[PDB]
């Protein structure tokens, strides 16, 4: 069963105050089963393509044992509302090993590339200053 | 098993984003519109600031 | 007999193609829509940004002339 | 030293100057697409009724 | 103080006059040069939109032609 | 680091035919000495970022004792037009040494993210399909 | 030592059509004798300052034996109206000797640094422009 992959909830808000795009991740429903004890490991790993310094790439933390966890975190992002629009957030999904290299559960993206509903997630964002939207994401395969 | 109800269904839906696409390109016509109008309006606020920076600089 | 059968097979791949190039064009007209937002509020940046420079060369100048 | 005023002001005047012509493309094509439009809903109103009665 | 006084406030307000100029030929070419890059943002996506309404109305006149 | 790094003469054009963008890489002019000897022996290298694989890069001919290189070669990039906006062409102008890293002049970034006349450039060669247009580039990075 | 140093008729004036400070040395009356037949043989040197390159420094046509001097001469500053008024003009007579370097007999500086008589001096050349004011000044030691 290649099909059952999963959701991911998602949410972003762009803070005058803070000066920043923060990038929340509250949960995941129903993710693949990569281990042997018919379970996973899965946690979220953000990359905010492709020009961004050492502040690109952000990670939650790791629960085990799950495929519905509950992560309830959020990372911000210095960056300007002018420059925000041509940069995409390819949010990733795995599985964490620690005796061996990690499995690929699924992947999320949102920017002005993306399309349907990632495309009208990023599009209220910027739009909507100041106010915290938040939708789900099916997720998809071939982010390495 | 079906009705065969996927035509009505998705002309249905043919329909209401066509409809949707002119609404969005109208509205697109009145920003650029008023976009055209406010850089003719910095347009004067630019050669009138030349002039006092001009004056500025131009004291005698 | 039933040319029918095989025109409701041609017509209903007609409506289920017909759905992306509208939705892709939606997108196409929200990705347009992204940009425009940001232009239309930069110029209001740009209106603002000359105001305040033009009231900072008054209050420069003022400032000459007030002590003779 | 202030020579950067001098084309500065120079660089201000010609960036807005085609700034109009900026506006004034997007203007006549956002025409285009508006008349295009028109022209779709006229053939996808058609083509509904058209796939609609064949069906009945 | 005050003959002294008088004589440092016209310096000080009389070269702040000239770097309100200098500074204020930046500000508009700064804000002016993000105005001319965000149009050009616009007019790539509106080609964009305008090719993809090129193919929606190709995409109808078939399925109306061949249909008949 | 220093002002006068030098100018980049680029070219592009999306061919129909060939089905394609191709970069055409002419000469430069007026290149920063990186030498004892007081001239560079440099040669130009494409990226065309991200999603491109085996031939996302490609490297050019190195040319010898000169600030004012010759080098008249063009690349071909197989990418579809409507993907093409996505993208961004990072060239990277570097100066060839033998017994270390080599040095770096200068470079430029073409695309929808870049500024001033870099942006113009990649517009102009989206809009004008099966044309060619050749403009100049500030060398201006890290 | 030497009190009586003499005193001189300085003149100050900012041009509006030359755009620039007129200083005209008229008159000395009184000055220090430093020579073995009871005379001085005396002219002005001036010195604006500072930020002052070859328009800094002055001089004067030599005077012969005499302790009252006529000269009757003007020297004109390249400067604007309101960088003027952070400078210092120093005024200063020497005993011109043909054998040997110059015996100092007075000095008298005028600007913002100075006090007195000789600040007023300045202060209302700049405040009443295109009008020639005239005033006497004590000379002193100073960097003789
Ligand atoms: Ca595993
Ligand atoms: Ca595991
Ligand atoms: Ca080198
Ligand atoms: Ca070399
Ligand atoms: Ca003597
Ligand atoms: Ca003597």
């Amino acid at each position: 069963d290649i099909e059952e992959r999963g959701k991911i909830l998602v949410s972003l808000m762009y803070s005058t105050q803070q000066g920043g795009l923060i990038v929340g991740i509250i949960r995941c429903v129903h993710l693949a089963a990569m281990d042997a004890n018919g379970y996973s490991d899965p946690f979220v790993k953000l990359w905010l393509k492709p020009d961004m310094g050492k502040k690109a790439k952000h990670k939650t933390q790791i629960k085990k044992k799950t495929l519905n966890p509950e992560f309830n975190e959020e990372f911000f992002y210095d960056i300007k509302h002018s420059d925000l629009a041509k940069k995409s957030l390819d949010i990733s999904v795995w599985d964490y090993d620690i005796g061996k290299s990690n499995d690929y559960i699924g992947g999320c993206q949102l920017g002005i590339s993306a399309k349907g509903e990632r495309l009208k997630h990023w599009y209220e964002c910027l739009k909507n200053k100041d106010k915290k939207i938040e939708r789900w994401h099916q997720l998809q395969n071939e982010n390495h | 098993f079906a009705r065969e109800n996927e035509m009505d269904e998705n002309l249905e839906q043919v329909s209401g984003i066509i409809g949707n696409l002119r609404h969005m390109a109208l509205d697109m016509g009145n920003e650029i519109d008023t976009q055209n109008r406010q850089i003719d309006r910095i347009m004067e606020k630019a050669d009138s600031n030349k002039t006092r920076i001009d004056e500025a600089n131009q004291r005698a | 007999q039933r040319r029918a059968d095989q025109l409701a097979d041609e017509s209903l791949e007609s409506t289920r193609r017909m759905l992306q190039l509208v939705e892709e064009s939606k997108d196409a007209g929200i990705r347009t829509l992204v940009m425009l937002d940001e232009q239309g509020e930069q110029l209001d940046r740009v209106e603002e940004g000359m105001n305040h420079i033009n009231q900072d060369m008054k209050e420069a100048e003022k400032n000459l002339k007030d002590l003779g």
